[PDB]
């Protein structure tokens, strides 16, 4: 009568990547000396955010 | 001016107390004080010319 592959079985998942692994914003200040003085300032900071399930970051 | 050695102090040309550069502020100042030695020409008369001095940067730190 009917002989069956047994193959019409299925489950299906997705999967998605919609954000990079960092987020870099500025905060960095100005460096005003004199002409040919020489010196040292703080100018600031950036913070680096960090995404999900990333541990460990390799930045140039 | 905010520490104890410098509460209320200025400064002035050595020797005329009455000619004060820096009063509690801070600005950083250098005073150069300048004597002269000279022999006049014998019977020239002269009455205006100016004594000119030049000043040149050569390095900074
Ligand atoms: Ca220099
Ligand atoms: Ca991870």
């Amino acid at each position: 009568t009917t002989q069956s592959p047994l193959n019409s079985f299925y489950a299906t998942g997705t999967a998605q990547a919609v954000s990079e692994p960092i987020d870099v914003e500025s905060h960095l200040g100005s460096i005003t000396p004199a002409a040919g003085a020489q010196g040292s300032d703080d100018i600031g900071y950036a913070i680096v955010w960090i995404k999900d399930q990333v541990n460990d970051v390799k930045l140039k | 001016p905010d520490k104890t050695g410098y509460t209320n102090t200025s400064i002035w040309v050595p020797g005329e107390p009455d000619k004060i550069i820096v009063y509690n502020e801070t600005k950083p100042v250098a005073i150069l004080n300048f004597k002269a030695f000279y022999e006049a020409k014998e019977g020239m008369l002269f009455d205006s010319l100016p004594v000119i001095f030049n000043f040149q940067v050569l390095q900074v730190g």
